[PDB]
């Protein structure tokens, strides 16, 4: 692979739901890459349906210069309005992925877990999820690194 | 319709 992650911190977490993700991403560039790089990052609005996934935010750049970089990915929270009841509160994933020429050369996925802070709400958790009282706490410990096989010519 | 808890991957 010419684009090799070197590392992806977790910034700003555990947070409120409502706040931005901010991944710092620090990735090294083997060659100088002619075509463009797209970093994505997707939130699972739903895990029985991919129709709920949520593009939140997307970086390009190209040509690819060779060398070290270093950029904080910052996306804005998902619509609360397209995320199904059932899959608010709980576990979710969230991933990062990378494309050069179009083609997914890399996937970092996390768990995301929603949850209420006050003992009221999670003990009497409300019918219809209130996303202004959820904490967001993504399980930045252990991602999920899925590489693959592309054409970097 | 939980049973896809492996889209992580």
């Amino acid at each position: 692979a010419k684009v090799q992650v070197n590392n992806v911190v977790v910034l700003d977490n555990p947070s409120p739901f409502y706040n931005p993700f901010q991944f710092e991403i620090t990735f090294e560039c083997i060659e100088d890459l002619s075509e463009d790089l797209e970093w994505k990052i997707i939130y699972v609005g739903s895990a029985e349906s991919e129709e709920y996934d949520q593009v939140l935010d997307s970086v390009l750049v190209g040509p690819v210069p060779a060398g070290r970089h270093m950029f904080v990915f910052q996306a804005d929270a998902p619509n609360p309005g397209l995320i199904p009841d059932a899959d608010a509160v709980g576990v979710t994933v969230v991933l990062i992925t990378c494309t050069y020429r179009g083609q997914e050369f890399i996937r970092v996925g996390y768990y995301v877990n929603n949850e209420y802070t006050e003992t009221e709400l999670r003990e009497n958790p409300p019918v219809k999820p209130d996303f202004s009282k959820l904490q967001r706490n993504i399980l930045a410990s252990n991602p999920r690194v899925t590489r693959f096989h592309i054409n970097w010519e | 319709e939980k049973x896809x808890x492996q889209r992580i991957a």
